[PDB]
């Protein structure tokens, strides 16, 4: 029966593939409601006459 | 309620004390519209004591 937890030891001198990384996933789904979290951002001067 | 969208209308006008619903004409312009997507067949009400 072993430890189940384990820790990485962090030094500055590890080398990349020891070096800490930031990972985000970001998932997306269409469940049939009606929400949404976009936008457009185009929107030209108008002009007239 | 209709189409996964919830509809808001209201008016507010004084009224005379004693008669209820008095005679008149007052369109219930729109409030607040939010696209909640939930099924509604009862309702209950909410007052402060
Ligand atoms: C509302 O009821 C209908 C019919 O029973 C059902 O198809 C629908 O999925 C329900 N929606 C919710 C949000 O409960």
């Amino acid at each position: 029966c072993y430890f189940p937890l384990q820790s990485y030891g962090f030094q500055p001198t590890n080398g990349v593939g020891y070096q800490p990384y930031r990972v985000v996933v970001l998932s997306f789904e269409l469940l049939h409601a009606p929400a949404t979290v976009c936008g457009p951002k185009k929107s030209t001067n108008l002009v007239k006459n | 309620n209709i189409d996964g969208y919830f509809k808001i209308y209201s008016k507010h006008t004084p009224i005379n004390l004693v008669r209820d619903l008095p005679q008149g004409f007052s369109a219930l312009e729109p409030l607040v519209d939010l696209p909640i997507g939930i099924n509604i067949t009862r309702f209950q009400t909410l007052l402060a004591l």
